[PDB]
């Protein structure tokens, strides 16, 4: 489709490396009872697999020549899940982090030793300060606007 | 008739160089002076070999066309002239 | 005025001299007095547009269930052809709600400065508070006081959870909100969001 | 009389040039000698534009096919430009392009001997034979008058572009059929939105 590639859903080697996997396992199983705990253990491991690969296929991933999926970055719109929807995310978390760090830093900035309360946080004020990072994008974007993020 | 193109575009850089281009290209040379070290000429400040030819450049045109400028119009008026030729000789098409 | 919570303590900069104030800021937002000017005119747009929003989605559910018109569900509106193409419609919209709204800005910006109209000058809107315009706007005339403002504020807000409800209540089950309210009413104690998914 | 109301105007812009209502959001105007250079060039594009405009409406309106089609002749080996349906009998590459790039630089090269910045703007003189130019009452009139006029050109012009762009091969007035065909379903919508 893209870039000369095949949908995972119609790939022959995502069968045959299934196979092959599921065959390995199958391999080990003979060697336990069928009742004995590592058979269940085993058995679990091929399931697994197997729903690892159907949601593999159902995902509308794209294989490659040798066989495994590929993912694309480009900025499709039929692979919005594959890089941009978790990146934004990851983005939102990581600015909390940061947003919540630097507001403790100012909400200690007051006091004549910082240090102590650097090397010993206090709980009460960090839980606070902590919640307060569920809104970090509109904050930082009054204080932008306001003038009141870099120093002068 | 590559004589004819020749001639044509010499005397039409030629014209233009003396009679409409002069004025601007004399006014922005005297602007630019002589390369300068340390606040200094090339001649003034030792060197003996970079001394301005004063004797070749001095003619008797009203206006002051010198051999110099007739070289650097003729050479411009050849290059496009042999530029046309050139394009005229093959029958490429975009 | 009333607090949002027994027991704590109301914040500093929220004084209770703006309309429909209950102290409720956990979050800090309103801290700078410009950030809480912004907020005050988001609160008022935002909500008077989500009034409308919810009539507009519900009432015509009412209508067509009990009979008297048959019209399309507020999702399948968009799927419905129209006298005009999609596009044109959205162009004028967005070329009209252009000036409108930075009109809207501009007077919100410097308060009292596109009062005048641009056409026939005669024509102006008398002085009053950003966010009211008041004048031709107001062609009751009905009275501005501060009863009215509490009321159309605590209405906007209960517009804003009214819609966040539909939008959801729609995602998680397809079928339309009267219907929804309709099905609860058959049997509530096996109709409601825990017994069924 | 400013472009946006309520917003101030620029220190440098009071209103007393033509044409002037303080638009500048991006501050180009700061040094004056830079003002008169826009001025100047601003000037330029505008009565070439105003010039340029009926020369592609006449055009078009006729038999002739338009602005485009009209150039693609110079495309084609050996080709022969055409004047009013009639071969030109002079109508090669070569000699077009050395007589536009003589005439066109002389000329040019005239305009720009002139010092005084007034002048340069407004030459006067010998350029109106007719001396509408004489009472000074009507000028500060007729200079608004040709600024907003030459503003106008240039927005049509990038109009004309950007319909040409849109649709390869395509005339303004066809453009205006067309979008008079249907007024509902010919719109901008069907581009700005596949
Ligand atoms: C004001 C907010 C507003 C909101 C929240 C929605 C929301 C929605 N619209 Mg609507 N619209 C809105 C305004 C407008 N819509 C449309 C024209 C359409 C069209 C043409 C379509 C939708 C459709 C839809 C659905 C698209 C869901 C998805 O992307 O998958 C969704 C329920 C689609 C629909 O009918 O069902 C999916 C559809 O194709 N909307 C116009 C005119 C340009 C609007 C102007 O404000
Ligand atoms: C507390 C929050 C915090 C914040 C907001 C920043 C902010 C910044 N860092 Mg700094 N940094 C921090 C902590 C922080 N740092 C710590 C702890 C270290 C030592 C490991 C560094 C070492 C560091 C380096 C070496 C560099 C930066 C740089 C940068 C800048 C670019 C972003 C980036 O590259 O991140 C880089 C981030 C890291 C390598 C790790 C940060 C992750 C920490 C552990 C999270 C903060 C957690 C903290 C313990 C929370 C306590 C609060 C709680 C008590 C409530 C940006 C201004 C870069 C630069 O200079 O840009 C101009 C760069 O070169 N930082
Ligand atoms: C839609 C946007 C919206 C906005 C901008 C405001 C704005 C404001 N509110 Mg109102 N409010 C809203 C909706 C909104 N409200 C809703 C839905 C309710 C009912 C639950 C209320 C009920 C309410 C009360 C009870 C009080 C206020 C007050 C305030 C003021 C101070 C707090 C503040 O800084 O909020 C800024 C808020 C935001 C920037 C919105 C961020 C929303 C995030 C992105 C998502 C929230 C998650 C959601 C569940 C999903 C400010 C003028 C206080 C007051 O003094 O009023 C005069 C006050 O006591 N509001
Ligand atoms: C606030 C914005 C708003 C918006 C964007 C819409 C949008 C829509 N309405 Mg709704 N409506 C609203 C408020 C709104 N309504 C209100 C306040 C009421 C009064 C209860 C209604 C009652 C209503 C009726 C009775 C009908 C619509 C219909 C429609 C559609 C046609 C619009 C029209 O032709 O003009 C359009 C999707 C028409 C339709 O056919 O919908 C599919 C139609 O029959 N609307
Ligand atoms: C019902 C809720 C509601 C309420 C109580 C108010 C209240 C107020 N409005 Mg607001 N307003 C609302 C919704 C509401 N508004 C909506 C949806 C919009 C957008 C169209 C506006 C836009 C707006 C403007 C542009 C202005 C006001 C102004 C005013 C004030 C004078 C008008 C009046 O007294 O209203 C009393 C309201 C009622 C008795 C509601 C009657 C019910 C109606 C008929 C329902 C129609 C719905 C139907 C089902 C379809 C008052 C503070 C004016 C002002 O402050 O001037 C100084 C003014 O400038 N409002
Ligand atoms: C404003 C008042 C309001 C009202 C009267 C209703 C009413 C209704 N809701 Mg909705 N709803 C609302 C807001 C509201 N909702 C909001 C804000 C959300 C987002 C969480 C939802 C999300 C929602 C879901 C996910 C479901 C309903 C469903 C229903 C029905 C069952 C009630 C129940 O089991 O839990 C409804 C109450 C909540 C989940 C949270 C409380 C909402 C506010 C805080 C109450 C005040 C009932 C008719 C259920 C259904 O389908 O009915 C058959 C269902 O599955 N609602
Ligand atoms: C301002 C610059 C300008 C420029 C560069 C052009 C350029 C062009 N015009 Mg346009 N035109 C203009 C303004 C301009 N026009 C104006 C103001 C009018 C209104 C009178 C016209 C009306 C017009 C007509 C009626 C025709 C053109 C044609 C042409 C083309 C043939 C040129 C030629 O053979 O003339 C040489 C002419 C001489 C008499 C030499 C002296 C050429 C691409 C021709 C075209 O349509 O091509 C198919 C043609 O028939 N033009
Ligand atoms: C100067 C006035 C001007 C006029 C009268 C027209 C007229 C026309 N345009 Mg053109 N156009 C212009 C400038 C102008 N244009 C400019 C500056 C651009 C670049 C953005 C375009 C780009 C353009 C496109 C991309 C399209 C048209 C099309 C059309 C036609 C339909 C208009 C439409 O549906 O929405 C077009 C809407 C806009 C571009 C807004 C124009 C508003 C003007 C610029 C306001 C300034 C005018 C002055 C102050 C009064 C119509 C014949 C449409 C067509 O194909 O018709 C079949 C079409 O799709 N135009
Ligand atoms: C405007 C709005 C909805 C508008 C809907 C419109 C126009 C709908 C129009 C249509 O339906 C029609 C008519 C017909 C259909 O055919 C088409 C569509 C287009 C579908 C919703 C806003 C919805 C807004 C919502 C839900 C906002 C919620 C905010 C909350 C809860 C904030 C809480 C806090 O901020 C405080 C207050 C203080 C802080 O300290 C703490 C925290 C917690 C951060
Ligand atoms: C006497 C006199 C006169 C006359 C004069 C004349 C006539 C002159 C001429 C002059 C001339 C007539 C000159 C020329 C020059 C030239 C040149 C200077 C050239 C150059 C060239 C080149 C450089 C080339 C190159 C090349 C080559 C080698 C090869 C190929 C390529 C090319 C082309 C690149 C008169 C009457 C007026 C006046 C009086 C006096």
């Amino acid at each position: 489709d893209i870039s000369g590639l095949t949908p995972c859903k119609d790939s022959k080697q995502f069968a045959k490396r299934e196979k092959q996997q599921i065959k390995k396992l199958e391999s080990s199983l003979k060697l336990y009872a069928p009742e004995s705990a590592p058979a269940l253990a085993l058995n679990a491991q091929i399931e697994k697999t197997k729903r690892r690969f159907d949601n593999y296929g159902k995902y509308g991933l794209l294989c490659g020549s040798d066989g495994l999926p590929h993912l694309i970055v480009n900025g499709d719109q039929r692979h919005w899940g594959e890089f941009i929807t978790p990146g934004i995310l990851f983005l939102y978390i990581a600015g909390w982090i940061g947003w919540v760090g630097r507001s403790y830093l100012i909400a200690i900035s007051g006091e004549k030793k910082p240090a102590m309360k650097e090397i010993i946080i206090d709980v009460p004020l960090a839980s606070r300060i902590i919640f307060r990072g569920f809104i970090w994008p509109v904050a930082a974007y009054r204080e932008f606007l306001n003038g009141d993020l870099i120093a002068k | 008739s590559p004589s004819i193109v020749i001639s044509l575009s010499t005397g039409l850089s030629l014209f233009l160089g003396r009679f409409v281009f002069f004025n601007f290209q004399r006014e922005n040379v005297a602007k630019q002076g002589l390369p300068e070290q340390n606040g200094k000429t090339h001649f003034e400040a030792g060197d003996d070999r970079a001394k301005e030819y004063v004797s070749l450049l001095k003619s008797n045109d009203p206006i002051g066309f010198n051999i110099v400028d007739v070289l650097a119009w003729g050479s411009i008026g050849h290059i496009v002239a042999y530029y046309i030729l050139a394009t005229s000789s093959n029958g490429y098409d975009p | 005025k009333g607090e949002w919570l027994p027991g704590l303590a109301s914040p500093d900069y929220l004084t209770g001299s703006l309309a429909g104030d209950n102290g409720f800021d956990p979050l800090g937002l309103a801290e700078d007095p410009e950030n809480l000017k912004w907020f005050v005119q988001a609160e008022l747009v935002h909500g008077r547009w989500a009034m409308l929003g919810v009539a507009g989605m519900l009432l015509p559910e009412v209508f067509t269930k009990i009979g008297i018109i048959n019209v399309p569900e507020w999702y399948d509106a968009g799927k419905e052809q129209y006298f005009a193409s999609s596009s044109t419609l959205f162009v004028i919209e967005f070329i009209l709600f252009h000036y409108v709204e930075i009109r809207r800005w501009q007077d919100i910006k410097n308060p009292g400065s596109v009062n005048q109209d641009p056409i026939f000058k005669q024509y102006s809107l008398p002085k009053g508070e950003v966010g009211y315009p008041g004048g031709i706007f107001n062609p009751l005339n009905f009275a501005p006081t501060q009863e009215a403002k509490e009321k159309e504020l605590a209405n906007g807000r209960l517009a804003m959870l009214a819609f966040l409800g539909f939008v959801v209540q729609h995602n998680v089950t397809g079928k339309g909100p009267f219907e929804n309210l309709l099905q609860h009413l058959s049997d509530p104690w096996h109709n409601t969001i825990v017994q069924t998914f | 009389a400013h472009w946006m109301p309520g917003e101030p105007r620029p220190a440098y812009l009071d209103g007393s040039a033509p044409g002037d209502f303080g638009f500048d959001p991006l501050g180009l105007g700061e040094v004056p000698a830079n003002l008169e250079r826009y001025k100047e060039s601003e000037l330029i594009h505008c009565r070439w534009a105003m010039l340029a405009v009926p020369g592609i409406l006449v055009p078009e309106a006729l038999g002739y096919g338009n602005w485009v089609k009209a150039q693609e002749w110079a495309a084609l080996p050996g080709g022969q430009a055409t004047y009013l349906g009639n071969p030109v009998p002079w109508g090669t590459l070569p000699t077009i392009l050395a007589i536009e790039f003589l005439a066109i630089a002389f000329v040019e090269h005239q305009r720009s001997m002139e010092k005084d910045p007034e002048k340069k703007k407004y030459p006067g003189g010998a350029f109106d034979p007719l001396g509408y130019s004489k009472d000074p009452k009507k000028l500060e009139e007729l200079k608004v008058k040709e600024i907003k006029n030459g503003r106008l050109a240039l927005l049509a012009f990038v109009g004309f572009c950007v319909q040409q762009s849109a649709y390869p091969g395509t005339g303004p007035l066809e453009n205006l059929a067309t979008h008079l065909a249907d007024p509902w379903h010919n719109n901008i919508g069907d581009i700005v939105i596949p």
